[PDB]
């Protein structure tokens, strides 16, 4: 558990 | 210059009830109507001893992003015997069930189901089938303002892991846009 | 040396500013020229007349040809 | 979903023509390109690169944040600077100095 | 006395204010006296002061570790608006 | 019911009475002195023009914008033509358009025909003028005349062939940008435009001159041949290295920025360009690091991944400082990242966090106190001018202009003390001491007089003076300037402080100000999103350095973990400048390599270290901003400081007797950006 937003930002910086 | 006799005694017998605009320029004369009445105008039309059209040319839908009625519907048909053709435009938005014609010129069910799946004017009677141009099943309305030039999910390719397959567009080498206007 | 390295990949044989480095100047008798090369069209290179008051050759904006006043 | 701006494209700064200001217009700020390797062109995977400022032009602002709304898509309008119009003169030009001091 | 020994654990603390009426009657006052000599005598707590359009005048206290503690001050008088800072102070 | 041109506020100054002509027939009112011109534009006609700009002095001199006024003889030149009450203009009549065919035969026929070489090549006037209003056939075979090109330094190439004789130039390097060298020599056909001694032109605004020029022959050098306009596409943004916030727009193809022309903004700055700012961005290209990287301890860099680094930085962090952790903010930095910086520090506990120029003393914090309150355009009315410790001239451009642009117009008395400068409009020089600003502040110096026998008088103090030890001093004097000399009255606040960064409004907004002085000296983990901290060096031997910025070019060799971040032209935040209005910044270009924003780095670094923030997208940041500061989310509107300068002193003694220091040097090594590139590394080599 790593609160999506941390997952979304190892991939790239568009979400 | 053309057709002003035909254009002229048409409205002048006219119900004139059911138009709401009348334009005889030199381009094309416009009667422009309400989508309640469509229908009866044109079966008014094709029937009358003295303006019969007879054959419809064309349905062609017109697309204009900024008004509170969007699309424009189109019925450019003219008259074999009395060498004149007009052009009968009426207004429709997103959905408003608009009348059919299949009734009266069997050459409407292409035209209009081209107009159902380029565009997204409905038709309540028949000629409402499945789309036509476009291949199957289909994101939006392809010639709309808003479906872009290069679509939504169109990457389509072979997959030797099973056999072929439609993915989203990541295509190279962007549509460039030019500007090219002129500010006098 | 940069540009033609950007563009050209050979690097053998010399490259357009090379020649055109090769190619000598002109040394004109007048004031002022115009340069299309010998015809007026099928060799473009619309007029563009240029001046000639200066001790160096003057370049033409379109192959350059480097035209050069004779006398004083 | 995504975030647009509507905004008026301001006078180019290079000219001095007016047939191409108040005119109401929304941008997708979407800016996700990278370099060809093979050739070097510009490519890209948004569908709206482009159409935002291509195609869709509106009449007014009202239009364009009815139209937004419409697709759902949340906005966020932005200002329109318009040119002060003082007064000049020929003669303020031609002005005349004082007297010695 | 306690207006010199509120700088305990009171790092930051900053009143949010409008430029209009329902905060004009206790807020500025308020603000203007006690800013004056607070700030003489607390020589080192930042104590802010933020005005935008449009907005309830409210308290707001900045405590150590960042815990925020906020006071809402819609219809109060100087005296309970005192009395509502000494209560920020004081925390234990 | 006419709009005028693109929306044109009329003044209407005496609202009484305005006279009322007919343009074209229907009938349009119009101010009492406007010129035809501008009335034929009220009433919503564009007519064609070459040498009138709005903003410089009027001269009948391209003899295109003729019209036929009728009650009058046959031709008549629209601008410089003052109207009358009922005159009949008239503009679309065979009188005017045969003027307008011949006068543009005229220019064609003695014109060089080197369009497809000749950048401007799709944004010409003379170009778009013919095409729309000129003939279609030319009739001439002679030989033309044709004359050397001319260099200007390394920013305004010219090739002079097609110099057709304007004198907009002329006209705007002799009112605007206050250097009088270029200038139009020769007669009749054989008439140039240049320095008759081959010098060049060491001023700012010259990138204005580029823009003023119509015709493609003063042409940025950087920008030789690289685009035509139809290529490329505009971004409307700020700007970040001055401190006005000017409004530019980012011209942009693929991920490369092209150029930066500004957009016409009648609040910050009216339709110019400060020199720094329109080349900035070739580095911004050029140099750049794109990889968090982390010091292998043979004092290398090694590339890593995310995970890693944020784990090292947060494990480190908790480890070892119990009270020691600073904080710096970045000279261009965004609200977003500096509340979230703050929140992060604050929820780590340990607290020691500050702007980039903002002074280690107090810094008392009274919105009134430390931003520009006469706003820009309001300055245009002052009458006196007590401009303390600055040179605008190299910070605030834009400010600069606009002083000069009110003593232009009206003959307003100038006094600046600090240090020797070269001011271009007749300043007086009252001295070098907060001594002298003592004894005006008293009755001595009788400059002070001035002030009592003045109306809207100004004030100006540069920020410079936050980072000098005694500040309440100066600032006390002020204000007893204030009250005796009547300044601050409810119906004009004639009390401005200028700032000299994009990010210092927004940090003292805030609240970044360091709460010891000591600070770099006594830390052990330092977080820097700016460089410089005192020559980088007051951070001791041992201290974990972690800058998380961009365009590393300086204090990077002191960083000892690197996190790559997102430039101005690659993110959307809010930059608030000196008037106090908050204005925010578009994404131009993609971000560079895989470096991220700053407020995302700061919550997935607080994630990682523990203790999270509650907020993970832009909205709940500006939420938070609200709960803050509210402005900041009321963004794009000035919301003036109604609260006066009550602060309390605690110097009481003088003002410490020492010389005011030089804020800014070179203005252009300056703003790290600028720096690290490069143009404005050849024109402070040679251009000054
Ligand atoms: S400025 Fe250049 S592109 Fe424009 S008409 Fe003149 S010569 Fe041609
Ligand atoms: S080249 Fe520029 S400065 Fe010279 S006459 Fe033309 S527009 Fe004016
Ligand atoms: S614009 Fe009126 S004469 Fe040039
Ligand atoms: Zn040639």
């Amino acid at each position: 558990a790593i609160s999506p937003f941390l997952k979304n930002f190892y991939s790239s910086n568009y979400f | 210059m053309d057709n002003q006799s035909i254009f002229k005694y048409s409205w002048e017998t006219l119900p004139k009830k059911w138009v709401k605009k009348m334009e005889r320029s030199e381009h094309g004369n416009r009667f422009d109507t309400k989508t309640d009445y469509l229908f009866q105008l044109l079966c008014f039309l094709k029937l009358h001893t003295y303006t019969r059209v007879q054959v419809l040319i064309d349905i062609c839908g017109v697309d204009y992003p900024s008004r509170k009625r969007r699309f424009e519907v189109v019925y450019n048909l003219l008259s074999t015997r009395y060498n004149s053709r007009i052009r009968v435009q009426t207004s429709a938005d997103e959905v408003t069930r608009i009348s059919s014609v299949v009734s009266l010129f069997p050459s409407a069910g292409w035209w209009e189901r081209e107009v159902w799946d380029m565009f997204g004017v409905s038709s309540i009677n028949h000629p409402d089938l499945r789309r036509i141009l476009t291949d199957y099943g289909f994101e939006g309305h392809p010639l709309r303002k808003d479906f872009p030039l290069s679509g939504y999910v169109e990457v389509r390719y072979d997959d030797p892991e099973k056999r072929v397959v439609s993915e989203p567009i990541e295509m190279t080498q962007e549509f460039r846009y030019f500007d090219f206007a002129s500010p006098w | 040396s940069n540009h033609t390295a950007k563009w050209m990949q050979d690097t053998s044989k010399k490259s357009p500013m090379e020649l055109i480095n090769e190619v000598p100047p002109i040394k004109v008798e007048g004031r002022i020229v115009a340069c299309e090369g010998d015809t007026n069209p099928a060799l473009g290179h619309p007029i563009e007349f240029i001046c000639l008051d200066l001790p160096e050759p003057a370049v033409c904006k379109y192959c350059g040809l480097r035209y050069v006043q004779d006398h004083h | 979903r995504r975030r647009v701006v509507i905004y008026s494209p301001a006078r180019t700064a290079s000219q001095q023509g007016s047939g191409k200001v108040g005119r109401w217009k929304i941008n997708f700020l979407s800016t996700q390109k990278w370099e060809n390797p093979l050739m070097g062109w510009t490519s890209t995977g948004d569908p709206y690169a482009h159409v935002g400022d291509s195609a869709l032009t509106f009449d007014s602002a009202e239009a364009a944040k009815a139209f937004a709304e419409k697709h759902g898509w949340e906005y966020s309008v932005k200002k329109r600077h318009t040119p002060l119009l003082k007064v000049k003169s020929y003669a303020d030009n031609f002005k005349w100095k004082g007297f010695p001091k | 006395a306690w207006r010199g020994q509120l700088s305990k654990n009171i790092k930051e603390l900053r009143f949010l204010m409008c430029q209009s009426s329902s905060a004009s009657a206790s807020a500025r006052a308020f603000v203007e006296k006690n800013y004056k000599e607070l700030k003489t005598l607390n020589p080192k707590l930042p104590i802010l002061i933020r005005e935008c359009s449009g907005v309830e005048p409210q308290l707001w206290a900045r405590y150590d570790l960042g815990v925020e503690k906020a006071i809402k001050l819609e219809g109060l008088s100087e005296a309970q608006i005192s009395k509502a800072l000494e209560d920020l102070a004081k925390a234990g | 019911p006419r709009s005028p041109l693109a929306g044109a506020r009329v003044h209407f100054a005496n609202p009484d009475d305005a006279i009322e002509v007919f343009v074209d027939g229907y009938p349009v009112k119009i101010p009492k002195g406007m010129t035809v011109l501008q009335a034929c534009e009220v009433a919503g006609v564009d007519i064609p023009r070459f040498c009138y700009h709005s903003r410089l002095s009027i001269a009948g001199n391209c003899r295109m914008c003729l019209v036929e006024v009728e009650k009058s003889p046959k031709p008549v030149a629209s601008c410089a033509m003052p109207a009358l009450p009922g005159m009949k203009i008239k503009t679309d009549t065979p009188v005017a358009k045969k003027a307008r065919e011949g006068v543009m035969e005229f220019l064609l026929m003695n014109h060089p025909l080197d369009c497809p070489i000749c950048d401007q090549g799709g944004e010409c006037d003379l170009q778009d003028q013919s095409m729309a209003f000129g003939s279609d056939r030319g009739r001439f075979t002679e030989v033309k005349r044709s004359v050397v090109d001319k260099n200007l330094g390394p920013l305004v190439k010219t090739v002079m062939t097609r110099c057709i004789q304007c004198t907009r130039c002329v006209r705007f390097a002799t009112e605007v940008a206050g250097v009088q060298d270029l200038g139009m020599l020769g007669r009749g056909s054989g008439e140039e435009i240049g320095t008759y001694v081959e010098k060049l032109l060491t001023s700012e605004l010259s990138g204005n001159v580029i823009d003023i020029c119509p015709v493609g022959a003063l042409t940025s050098k950087p920008f030789a041949f690289k685009a035509r306009n139809w290529e490329l596409k505009g971004t409307e943004t700020i700007d970040v290295t001055d401190a006005v916030g000017s409004n530019i727009r980012i011209d942009s193809r693929g991920p490369e920025v092209m150029r930066i022309v500004p957009r016409l903004n009648e609040d910050i700055n009216e339709e110019w360009i400060s020199d720094k700012t329109r080349f900035c961005y070739d580095g911004l290209k050029r140099q750049r690091l794109n990889d968090p990287m982390i010091r292998g301890p043979d004092g290398r860099f090694k590339a890593v991944n995310w995970r890693d680094a944020l784990s090292v930085i947060a494990d480190i962090a908790h480890q070892v400082k119990p009270e020691e952790i600073v904080g710096v903010a970045g000279k261009l930095s965004d609200a977003e990242s500096m509340i979230a910086l703050k929140d992060f520090l604050n929820r780590m506990g340990s607290n020691d966090v500050w702007g980039e120029g903002i002074g280690v003393n107090t810094n008392a914090d009274f919105r009134s106190g430390y931003i520009m309150n006469t706003s820009i355009a309001g300055l245009e009315k002052a009458d006196v001018f007590l401009l303390v410790g600055t040179q605008p001239r190299v910070e605030a451009a834009m400010v600069n202009a606009r002083i000069r642009k009110t003593v232009r117009s009206n003959q307003a008395k100038v006094g600046y003390i600090g240090p020797a400068t070269d001011f271009n409009y007749d300043h007086k020089h009252l001295g070098t001491d907060p001594q002298t600003l003592v004894e005006i502040a008293e009755g001595r110096h009788p400059f002070f007089k001035t002030l009592s026998d003045a109306k809207n008088p100004v004030i100006i103090v540069g920020a410079g003076v936050f980072e000098r030890k005694d500040q309440d001093a100066i600032f006390a004097a002020v204000e007893t300037i204030a009250q005796k000399a009547n300044v601050v009255r409810p119906d004009w606040n004639g009390l401005n402080v200028l700032l000299l960064h994009a990010a210092q409004a927004a940090a003292l907004d805030l609240g970044l100000v360091p709460q010891s002085e000591k600070s770099l000296e006594s830390a052990k983990f330092v977080y820097l999103m700016g460089a410089d901290d005192v020559n980088l060096d007051k951070i001791p031997d041992d201290a974990f350095v972690v800058y998380q910025g961009h365009h590393g070019d300086k204090s990077v060799y002191r960083a000892n973990v690197i996190l790559p971040t997102a430039a101005f032209s690659e993110k959307e935040g809010t930059y608030q400048n000196t008037e106090g209005c908050t204005q925010q910044t578009l994404p131009a270009v993609p971000t560079v390599g895989d470096s991220r924003d700053d407020w995302k780095i700061i919550r997935a670094l607080s994630e990682v270290a523990g203790v999270r923030l509650p907020y993970d997208t832009i909205g709940a940041v500006r939420a938070r901003i609200r709960n803050v500061a509210p402005n900041l989310v009321n963004v794009d509107e000035r919301e003036p400081a109604t609260l006066p300068s009550s602060l309390r002193p605690s110097f009481t003694q003088k003002v410490d007797t020492t010389p005011f220091g030089t804020v800014i040097e070179n203005f252009y090594m300056t703003d790290a950006i600028t720096r690290a590139s490069k143009i404005m590394a050849q024109c402070s080599a040679t251009l000054l």
